[PDB]
């Protein structure tokens, strides 16, 4: 996406990097009160 | 009826486990279980499905 | 057409008030001192206990029966474990815990 | 941390009662057979004591 | 009952009755009425103090 300014701002104002902090930050909302473990946050998107 | 007989027999179970002597995890269950019959007795689907 | 009953029966007589048969009241008290009037036949045997509008068993107020006795439960923790066990076992099993018990503690 | 996101789903609402129920029993160890022996014989203990001091 | 329970009419709707006679936020009392959290209900100041 390095045609969107609109995408490289998004980019720049989300203070989260890395796939495993994505996926904590996913998993914290999309099924709340379940303690987050490490694969079943990995397979959550992928068997949603 | 349904809604009068969920009242009446969690009611008459909370009594059995007091009596028996149950651990407060099972008498707690019961207790929130009792509540939550009485609200859909008086207000159906208010609170909860 | 659907036509359904709630099973019971309707009388036709005329609701007079005069030529009624005798009655007699009794009296009922509880365990938490509430008292009833019930009122019965005249030619009629008056109970001993009644299940009154707490539902609450009753006594009688007037003195002379001497009926409740014990209908005891035969089926509590102990009689299931006197079942299985024997008492010389369970006297070995509890000096065996106090002599642990001594031993943790005391020493 | 993971500590973090952990602990902060252990206290949430959780407004379902089934799930309510299986989060706080899912909160204990499970036992094998010596510790289920050594617990029936303390129950086994204490019942005759209550008995006997009776 | 074996067990007392809240009337659902003066918990729930907004704004909620029972939380402004308290003054308990409607989350905070849910959690209580529901058997999801603890609730002081006294304190004593003289032993503690």
């Amino acid at each position: 996406f390095g045609f969107s300014e609109i995408m490289r701002s998004t980019l720049e104002k989300d203070n989260t990097v890395g796939t495993d902090e994505a996926l904590l930050d996913i998993y914290r909302k999309l099924r709340p009160g379940e303690p987050p473990t490490k694969e079943s946050a990995q397979t959550l998107l992928e068997n949603l | 009826n349904d809604l009068y007989r969920r009242v009446i027999n969690r009611n008459n179970r909370l009594k059995r486990l007091i009596d028996l002597g149950a651990p407060e995890i099972i008498v707690n269950n019961e207790k929130r279980m009792l509540q939550e019959s009485v609200d859909a007795l008086f207000d159906n689907g208010r609170r909860g499905r | 057409v659907l036509r359904g009953s709630r099973l019971g029966a309707v009388s036709y007589e005329t609701d007079r008030n005069h030529d009624l048969a005798p009655r007699q009241i009794a009296r009922y008290r509880t365990d938490n001192g509430e008292e009833f009037e019930v009122p019965f036949a005249d030619d009629a045997e008056i109970p001993g206990t009644w299940l009154c509008r707490n539902g609450m068993e009753g006594t009688l107020i007037e003195g002379d029966l001497p009926e409740p006795k014990k209908v005891k439960p035969p089926r509590t923790h102990w009689d299931m474990l006197l079942e299985r066990r024997s008492i010389e076992e369970l006297e070995e099993l509890l000096k065996e815990r106090l002599e642990l018990i001594r031993s943790r503690r005391r020493g | 941390a993971l500590r973090q996101a952990r602990k902060d789903a252990e206290l949430t609402a959780s407004a379902d009662s089934v799930r309510a129920y299986l989060k706080q029993i899912g909160k204990v160890a499970l036992l094998n057979a010596e510790e289920e022996v050594e617990l029936a014989k303390r129950i086994e203990a204490g019942l005759y004591a209550t008995q006997l001091m009776t | 009952l074996a067990a007392p329970v809240t009337h659902i009419w003066y918990f729930k709707g907004v704004p909620s009755r029972l939380g402004y006679l308290l003054d308990l936020a409607p989350k905070d009392l849910e959690k209580i009425i529901y058997f999801a959290a603890y609730v002081i209900t006294s304190v004593d100041e003289e032993m503690r103090h």
